[PDB]
Parts: structure tokens; sequence; C-alpha cells
């Protein structure tokens, strides 16, 4: 399967090894291996590195589990002063949910977009309800967000599911908008602001109306969502076909999804997209075939890797190191390209 | 829980039709059998209709759909 299993934080790459139950880091600018002091009970499928850099969400179909990354100190900014073995303290997030409910899936899981606030974990499952987490209380969810229209959730049980969620930027009601997509093609916008201790999630509001409306409900094969931080804000909806929409946000007062673009990938299979944080016109698609390239002007596509599945995928963007996409293959075949 | 048990079943299914392979009568049928080959499945399909079809699930479809079995045993 498709896997993200490494991450960068401040020039160190961080690999998970599955077996070991451990991070290998590398100072990409110095091999040390970051054990979990509690293992995860399920197959790591991804890793999320916190906004605020101290915190590494381990995430899986069946749970997740964050990391806490080890102080940096000495004379090379080493973890733990450079040992070559840091046991590091790991804390699994709603447990007692993925363990009651044998046919709950996590569906994706993504961080609070805010670096100075204590870092929250959004937690989107097969039952179409959004959880909030705050790392301090890792038992009881912060808050619960069904997404049923407001007149299992019913949507859920007539197979409805909500498949991605991406935040766009700080917007005026400041709260974080929250776009949500379905299996169905169908996008919902919520408002979440965050102020300390009191959450306002704002009413589910998903009435975009597509421009054009489609001939043919967009497939019942919607597999990611991206939020480009731009204003208007740019939506790109992805299938498992490997067609790629690219949706400008404007108001309609619910907003209006209209489609500049639609993209077919040359695939020749679920989709996972990555932003280019030098780029904004820019992102990557990987898949279980390779790497795409999208760049938008026709949009330009290139297929930067054609596979093998990528296991891993980050863009390095240091001073020092230059501007490299990292790939890694389920054969452990580590790819670097300058961008 | 499903995902993982289906992934695993894949890979054993992989291995048995590697061995198959390799091999090409009796655990001939058999690892015809571990697969959910049709034809194998019919001609020792002598014990009854209802026999015939869980035979039929378990090795074709290890994952069952209620509203869809009505079809499945017609």
């Amino acid at each position: 399967q498709l896997r993200n299993l490494l991450c960068v934080l401040d020039g160190d790459l961080l690999v998970w090894d599955a077996e070991e139950c451990a991070f290998h880091t590398v100072t990409l600018r110095g091999e040390q291996k970051l054990l979990c002091t509690n293992p995860p009970l399920f197959d790591v499928n991804e890793v999320l590195l916190s906004p605020t850099q101290h915190h590494v969400a381990l995430v899986g179909s069946k749970g997740v589990m964050v990391l806490e990354i080890p102080k940096r100190w000495g004379k090379k900014s080493e973890f733990e002063g450079g040992e070559k073995t840091v046991n590091c303290r790991t804390i699994p997030i709603a447990e007692r949910i993925f363990t009651s409910s044998t046919s709950l899936l996590l569906k994706q899981a993504i961080w609070y977009p805010s670096e100075t606030q204590e870092p929250h974990l959004i937690l989107l499952t097969s039952d179409n309800i959004l959880r909030l987490y705050n790392l301090q209380d890792l038992f009881t969810p912060v808050k619960v967000i069904s997404l049923s229209s407001a007149e299992r959730s019913y949507k859920a049980s007539l197979g409805e599911t909500a498949v991605a969620c991406d935040f766009g930027p700080l917007a005026v009601l400041v709260a974080y908008p929250l776009y949500i997509l379905y299996e169905t093609g169908e996008t919902y916008l919520m408002y979440i602001d965050l102020q300390k201790s009191n959450i306002t999630v704002g009413k589910l509001l998903g009435p975009l109306p597509m421009y054009p409306a489609a001939e043919d409900n967009y497939g019942y094969d919607a597999c990611a969502l991206l939020c480009l931080p731009c204003v208007p804000n740019i939506i790109v909806i992805a299938t498992e076909s490997g067609l790629l929409y690219h949706c400008v946000v404007l108001e309609g007062l619910i907003p209006s999804l209209y489609v500049f673009e639609c993209v077919e990938l040359e695939l020749a299979c679920p989709i996972k997209l990555h932003r280019d944080p030098i780029c904004p016109s820019r992102y990557h698609c990987t898949h279980v075939a390779g790497v795409h390239s999208v760049g938008l002007t026709k949009c330009l596509v290139e297929h930067i890797l054609c596979t093998s599945p990528i296991q891993g995928f980050w863009i390095i963007s240091d001073l020092f190191l230059g501007t490299s996409m990292i790939c890694i293959t389920c054969d452990f075949e580590c790819i670097v390209r300058p961008l | 829980t499903l995902t993982e048990f289906e992934l695993k079943w894949q890979h054993w299914r992989e291995e048995c039709e590697r061995h198959l392979q390799n091999g090409t009568v009796h655990m001939e049928a058999v690892c015809r059998v571990l697969l959910g080959d049709e034809e194998v499945l019919l001609e020792k399909r002598d014990t009854t209709w209802y026999h015939f079809l869980v035979s039929r699930l378990l090795f074709k479809h290890p994952t069952v759909k209620p509203t869809e079995l009505h079809f499945y045993a017609q």
C-alpha cells in the first residue's frame, strides 16, 4: 500500500521502522534511533509532524499514537546529547474507540494549523465523525462533530463516507476554514476557531455549487483533498482514477466551487496530495505507480518518478541543503531530486 | 482490523498462487481451492446447494455483503 513513513525535522530525516517500532534519524547537514516506549498496536501508514515541531503523530487505519520528540542539546544539537538509542515517550490517542469498534476505521488525521497553541489533532473516522483531541487530555476528545445534515451518522449508514479534509488559510468569519470531502465528490465547509480553552466550531455548510454541474456525479472515487494557501482559496480534489479538479472557491451565503480545470494523471490508485512549501502554485501527487508534480500556470503535469509503491515522501526546503524532494519506495530505495 | 486481515489474505493467496505456478493432482486441487478456483469448486460439489454457496464464498469472497447475498445464492 501507499504510505508516508518519513518526515524532516530541522534538517534531520526521520524514517519510521515498523519492525523496531522506532524512528531512524539521519542528520542531512549522526545516526540515532528514537525508540517508542509504548509501541503502536496498529500498522502505521502515515507520519505527521506537528506544526510546533515537538510531536510526531503515528497514524494507522485502526489507531493513532503521538511520539514526543526528545530535546536536542550538546555541541552538534543531537537528540538527548547524542545517544545512539533515545527512548521517546509515546501516547496512544482514542485507543478505547478503535478497540471497542471492530468496524471503525480512521480515514485521515490532520494537525490543527496553529503554531502558538497546544498542538490539537483532528481525527476523521468512517462513521463521519470529526474528533478534536488536545495532547493534555487524550482519552476524551475536546469536541465531537457529527457530519450529518442538521435537519453511526445517517449518511455513513447510506454508504456516503467522508474521505479527506484540509485547512485553508485564516479567514474572517478569525477562524480556519476546514474543507471536508465525501467519497461522492461532495465538498463541505466548516469554520474552526480554537481560542486557548474554548473551541468555537461553526455549523457544517457544504452546499458548494459545482461550476460546471456534473453530467455524471463526480465518481464514487473521490480520495484526497488539498487546500492551496491562496486568496481566493484553491481546492484540489483528487480521484482514485487519477483526475484532479482545480476548484476556485468563490462567494455564492454558502460559497461555490468553480472548476477552473480538470487534469488526468496518466497513472499507467488512491492519490495523496502534498503542498509545496516554496511554490504555492505547485503541489505533488504520490500514488502506487509514482510521483507527479502539478504546476498551476493547461496545468503543467510532470511525471517525476515512475515506479514499487511510495513508502515516504517529503519536500526539504532548507537554506544549506537547498530545495529537494526525498522519495522512499517500498523496497527502501531512497531517491533524492533537486526541486 | 478488517483491512489488515484483507491484505494478509491477499499476500497468502499470492504465495499459494506462486507455489501452484512453480509446481506446474490432489494437492494440486487443494491449492486450486485455497485460491477459490470456480471449476474445482464445481467439479466436487458432490454437498448441497447452500454448502456449495458457503464454500464458494469462503474462497472467492472472504468479505461478505449481506445485501448481495441473495444474488450470490441464486
